[PDB]
RNA sequence: GGUGAAAAGAACCCCGGGAGGGGAGUGAAAUAGAGCCUGAAACCGUGGGCUUACAAGCAGUCACGGCCCCGCAAGGGGUUGU
RNA sequence: UCGGGGCUUAAGCCCAGCGCCGAAGCUGCGGGUCUGGGGGAUGACCCCAGGCGGUAGGGGAGCGUUCCCGAUGCCGAUGAAG
């Protein structure tokens, strides 16, 4: 049978984003948000490394994107399909365009929510100095 | 009969929760300055009386 | 040790009765007979009858003390079913089923 | 030591002496047989070919038998056809001995 | 003569709703019990290819993970052991890279070497 | 339509208005106690094991794990988290 | 809204190349069954190979309930049927 692994210490990790393009970063932080990297790998346990993410802002994104690209915030009033442009968004909360990404790279299942909690981002640097920070590229 | 009618018989389960609140609750006494009885608060009692 | 007290074919609903019971299910027997008193309910009649014959019961007969008992358990069951017939607008004939009850009250000696 | 042998169409490692369970073989009941068939080792034994040249693992067969019924049955909608049937497992009961390579 | 339905429809009955035990509701309690068995059969049936299927996978990503650690593609490092013919490592016991990883280890240095 | 071999059909005490019970007693048998032999199923209920309040569904099936229970062991049963 | 996230010397389009994934197709190991063929005083059974989705529909082989012969028998209070 099988390999049947057990209780496993969080891998932390510390990630930039400078000059970094949307979609290729996004890409390696959710197959390590899930221990899909680590060849003990399990989807039933789901033990995915602890991803944290610094310098949101400075994302690179190519051609017309901060103008183009839309999202989508629906409430369930009639009207309320409010949509926001990719700049705007670097103006508020910028954070979220990563999240929105990974978020929408992550399973639908109730465990790849639970994963989502595993990714940690902001834009300063200046994480929560915890102590597990293995840098990363 | 009319146009108000059930679609579907109720689930055993789902009927049950209903009745989930349904449940009593227990009164309230009180032992008074007469006999050791309980009596419910701001009252008399037969076989105890009062005063004033 | 301990006694049981059973009515059986007692007119009324089994719902009706089972909230009552559901009150007094592993209470003290003088805590007990205290919340049948000043309950506000039909049910509670026929369940402080019964319970109180569930005392007797378990003192003239299973020398179980008065003052030192309680409600191991208790429960009510549904027995038959008195059908009747009821005069419905434009001739339906509707049956109404008014049901009886079992009430069963088992006392207990506590602890030491 | 870690000795894989293919057995049967499948493959599986094999401790220094252990309770296995293969697939039915034409063996006595408490004989013994022996796998020419061998992959790798404890100490790193390369499978030049795909399996190794001289080396072997020897095990006593400690009996065969019939083994849970597993329960095979087909439907198919708005056309009347269900089949029931049942089906268990022939295997014999390998216990190894002997692992030299 | 007359033949009675007798015992036997209450015997072919309870027979199979103690199968269907352990579900839900009524379909569990009666002949709606039957209906869930037929889907249930064909479900054991579908999911008894499945299972192969969900190893043969399982085993894959242990593999690209494990040898992606050291530095190679799957699709690399099956290549080069389909090239040294060495069907010794069914991918089920590549598993490998747990146990004796060092194992897994020259195997895959006799991969890296039999590609060129 | 059916108690039981036989009425031996439960004297007497206890709770109770009664009904109905708890003793005692008869009987081989009282969940054979009186529309009472056998008593299945739907349906109602109490106690116990496991389970559930971030979750999306023809309700199952396939895998892994936890908890509870049987076994000298491996193993088997119940439950269901993902 | 391209299935979605996303993608720009591409995760797009055209040209050429090597490698891998991926079905219940194929091979491997085991068991069924039917058919043809071989061993065979030996009926027997062993071995080889191939077919085996399937509604109407035809064919074939069984299980089970009621009753009769079997019964002036056998099982049965040390417990029949259910
Ligand atoms: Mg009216
Ligand atoms: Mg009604
Ligand atoms: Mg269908
Ligand atoms: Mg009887
Ligand atoms: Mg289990
Ligand atoms: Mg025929």
């Amino acid at each position: 049978k099988t390999y049947v692994p057990k209780q496993v210490e969080p891998r932390w990790v510390l990630i930039d984003a400078e000059g970094k393009t949307l979609g290729r970063l996004a890409t390696k932080i959710a197959t390590l948000l899930r221990g899909k990297h680590r060849p003990d790998w399990t989807p039933n346990v789901a033990m995915g490394d602890f991803v944290v993410v610094v310098n949101a802002d400075k994302i690179r994104v190519t051609g017309k994107k901060l103008e183009q690209k839309i999202y989508t915030r629906y409430s369930g009033y009639p009207g309320g399909l409010k949509k926001i442009p990719l700049e705007k968004m670097l103006a508020t909360h910028p954070e979220r365009v990563l999240e929105h990404a990974v978020k929408g790279m992550l399973p639908k299942g109730p465990l790849g929510r639970r994963l989502f909690k595993r990714l940690k981002v902001y834009a300063g640097p200046d994480h929560p100095h915890q102590a597990q920070r293995p840098e990363k590229l | 009969a009319k146009h108000p009618v059930p679609k579907k018989k109720t689930s055993k389960a789902r009927r049950d929760a209903r009745r989930s609140h349904h449940a009593l609750t227990p009164p309230i006494l009180v032992p008074c300055p007469e006999c050791k009885a309980m009596k419910p608060p701001h009252t008399v009692c037969p076989e105890c009386g009062y005063y004033a | 040790m301990e006694a049981k007290a059973i009515a059986r074919y007692v007119r009324i609903s089994p719902r009706k009765v089972r909230l009552v019971v559901d009150l007094i299910r592993g209470k003290s027997l003088e805590e007990a007979r205290n919340i049948l008193r000043y309950t506000n309910k039909r049910g509670a009649y026929f369940v402080a009858k019964v319970l109180e014959s569930a005392a007797a019961n378990a003192v003239n007969n299973h020398d179980m003390l008065e003052d030192r008992l309680y409600v191991k358990a208790a429960y009510v069951d549904e027995g038959p079913a008195l059908k009747r017939v009821l005069p419905r607008a434009r001739g339906r004939a509707d049956i109404i089923k008014k049901r009886t009850s079992h009430i069963t009250v088992i006392l207990g000696e506590k602890h030491g | 030591m870690f000795a894989i042998v293919k057995t049967g169409g499948k493959q599986y490692r094999v401790e220094p002496g252990l309770k296995l369970r293969v697939e039915k073989l034409d063996a006595e009941p408490g004989a013994t047989v022996e796998l020419p068939v061998l992959l790798l080792g404890g100490e790193k034994t390369v499978v030049g070919t795909p399996v190794v040249e001289g080396a072997s693992v020897v095990a006593e067969v400690l009996g065969h038998g019939r083994g849970k019924k597993i329960l095979v049955s087909k439907f198919k909608a708005k056309v009347q056809y269900r089949r029931k049937k049942g089906h268990r497992q022939p295997y014999t009961e390998l216990l190894i001995k002997e692992i030299r390579g | 003569p007359r033949a009675k339905t007798g015992v036997v429809r209450r015997r072919k009955h309870k027979k199979i709703l103690k199968l269907a035990k352990g579900y839900w509701g009524l379909r569990s309690k009666s002949r709606k019990a039957r209906e869930t068995l037929f889907a249930a059969g064909n479900y054991a049936y579908a999911h008894r290819k499945r299972r192969k299927r969900d190893f043969r996978r399982l085993w894959i990503v242990r593999i690209n993970a494990a040898c992606r650690q050291h530095g190679l593609n799957y699709s690399t490092f099956i290549h080069g052991l389909k090239k040294a013919g060495i069907e010794v490592d069914r991918k089920n016991l590549a598993d490998l890279a747990v146990r004796e990883p060092q194992v897994f280890a020259e195997l895959v240095e006799r991969a890296k070497a039999a590609q060129g």
